């Protein structure tokens, strides 16, 4: 019979891997299409430099990673190990952002 | 615009004190003719009052004495509230229908049925249209609309999704929907969405969003003539003949049914009857058969007031070989009261020329207006009025900002009046083809 780790073991292994690494976690081409899709609604035939979209991944991933940290504190303040949408909503609202 | 300057364009009304029917010496573009304008105002009052049916009024007087002007003044002072039909008596000699049928249709055109109705209209800017078109189509879809004051989303029924796709309704489109019919009119494109309209050319206009509630009852007051109801009932697209013509002689029993039904709608209070005016210009072009029909058409309860103009003296009645005043048979003239228009005094010519020089963009120097007045006395109001346009065109050729005597003199020299034209004819009788057909072409 093959091994199976307990619920929460690999979550911690994953935390310790991604907090040690720096490489980008969203896929490149799916994000380019999201940027160009957003840009179309502002102005047609816009172009982005590759550095302009790569600068923009780095900004938004840091925004999401930084938000998750604030929401994780809202979860454990509710004595939950589990983050839930009202944690996102509390974090942003304390930040004056929702 | 599409209305150019025309002979009657300066007539804005009848020019009469509404509190007393006293004609003001000039107002609303009418000058003099005071007694005739007072009488036409008394006719105008009883037109608006509606209680009196099938009276006939003749406006009689020499040419250019303002008979059409007074008729146009009444039309301008009735406006849209009352039907106003203008008939040149030449028009009833149709090849499609007998002249009494043509003359019946003219009477029917001059009675309005006024019908008041409501509908809920939904109007706003399209925020989104989602339609799945899931092989077939129109399965399901959602519409979001906003005003400045509200936003709502709607699930659409399948025959509304057909309407939306038929009108190619798009995000940012400002639409009204009549709900009970389900027709969609695109009132315009919202300005905030302008960049999405990549196919629209730069000539495209844009609008601000609608304001207030998305839905309200809007009430329409229709007025439809008895003639339109007659023609609608003639054939399966009878109304289509209200445009092309090609109505036949509409059968009398159709009209008799409609008269009964309109009396029912009146008694039921669903509709009101609005009696209008029929104006018959140069009524002496009618013949003796027409006048015999009119005599009894006027006795109908659903008869308008009929107003008529004649240039004619004691003159031959058409379709016979004897003469009567106005060219109208005495038995018809017994049913008619007569308003007389008189010739103008020189100061009234001066005022009318001044008004006509305001309606066209003309500056007259004071001596040019005096000379045109003198020409008006000598050669008639209409000719001097046509010298106004001519002089401005000559002045513009010499690049003058104001019309001077030199321009009026060029006009008088270049274009002959009727009397000098007759004198030219009476001198040239050998070169002009006579009533005998004889003419000499040699020098
Ligand atoms: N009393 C008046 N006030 C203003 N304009 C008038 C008056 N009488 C006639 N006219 C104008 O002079 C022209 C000739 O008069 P019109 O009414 O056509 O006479 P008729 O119809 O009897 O031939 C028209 O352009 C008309 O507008």
């Amino acid at each position: 019979k093959p091994h199976r780790y307990r619920p929460g073991t690999v979550a911690l292994r994953e935390i310790r891997r991604y907090q040690k690494s720096t490489e980008l976690l969203i896929r490149k081409l799916p994000f380019q299409r999201l940027v160009r899709e957003i840009a179309q609604d502002f102005k047609t035939d816009l172009r982005f430099q590759s550095s302009a979209v790569m600068a923009l991944q780095e900004a938004c991933e840091a925004y999401l990673v930084g938000l998750f940290e604030d929401t994780n504190l809202c979860a454990i303040h509710a004595k939950r190990v589990t983050i839930m949408p009202k944690d996102i909503q509390l974090a942003r609202r304390i930040r004056g952002e929702r | 615009g599409l209305n150019l300057i025309a002979a009657h364009s300066h007539i804005r009304g009848l020019g009469v004190d509404a509190d007393t029917l006293e004609p003001r010496p000039s107002s609303q573009g009418l000058v003099g003719q005071e007694k005739a304008r007072k009488a036409a105002a008394v006719v105008l009052e009883m037109i608006k009052q509606g209680k009196i049916a099938g009276r006939a009024v003749l406006i009689a007087g020499p040419p250019s004495t303002g008979k059409t002007a007074i008729a146009m003044g009444m039309a301008q002072s009735l406006g849209q509230d009352v039907p106003f039909t203008t008939l040149a008596a030449s028009e009833i000699f149709s090849l499609e229908m007998s002249k009494t049928e043509a003359l019946t249709q003219a009477f029917r055109k001059s009675i309005g049925v006024r019908i008041k109705e409501e509908s809920e209209i939904m109007e706003g800017e399209v925020v989104e249209i989602q339609i799945d078109r899931s092989t077939g189509g129109a399965k399901q879809g959602k519409l979001t609309i906003k005003t400045t004051d509200m936003e709502a989303i709607y699930d659409m029924g399948s025959k509304m999704i057909d309407a939306m796709t038929k009108e190619r309704v798009m995000a940012g489109d400002i639409i009204s929907i009549d709900k009970s019919s389900g027709k969609i009119t695109k009132l315009g494109r919202s300005y905030a969405r302008s960049r999405d309209y990549d196919a629209m050319g730069v000539d495209t206009k844009f609008l601000q969003c609608p304001e207030g509630e998305l839905q309200k009852r809007k009430e329409v007051v229709h007025t439809v003539s008895l003639h339109e109801i007659d023609v609608i009932n003639s054939r399966t697209q009878g109304f289509l003949a209200l445009f092309s013509g090609d109505t036949g002689e509409i059968r009398s029993e159709i009209r008799d049914q409609i008269n009964t039904k309109v009396a029912e709608w009146k008694e039921e209070g669903k509709a009101e009857i609005v009696p209008g005016v029929l104006f018959i210009d140069e009524v002496h072009m009618l013949d003796i058969e027409c006048f015999s029909y009119i005599n009894r058409a006027l006795e109908s309860d659903l008869a308008p007031i009929v107003i008529m103009a004649s240039n004619r003296g004691v003159s031959r009645i058409r379709g016979t070989d004897y003469k009567s005043p106005h060219g109208l048979p005495l038995d018809f003239l017994d049913r008619v009261v007569i308003i007389n228009t008189h010739p103008y005094t020189p100061d009234e010519l001066r005022q009318i020329l001044s008004i006509r020089a305001q309606e066209e963009e003309v500056d007259l120097t004071p001596d040019a207006l005096a000379l045109l007045t003198k020409i008006g006395q000598e050669a008639g109001l209409r000719y001097a009025s046509n010298l106004i346009t001519t002089s401005q065109l000559i002045a513009a050729k010499r690049r003058a900002k104001q019309v001077g005597v030199e321009d009026v003199q060029r006009s008088f020299k270049l274009f002959y009046d009727p009397a000098r034209s007759v004198r030219f004819v009476q001198e040239s009788e050998k070169r002009l083809i006579g009533n005998d057909g004889v003419v000499d072409f040699s020098y």
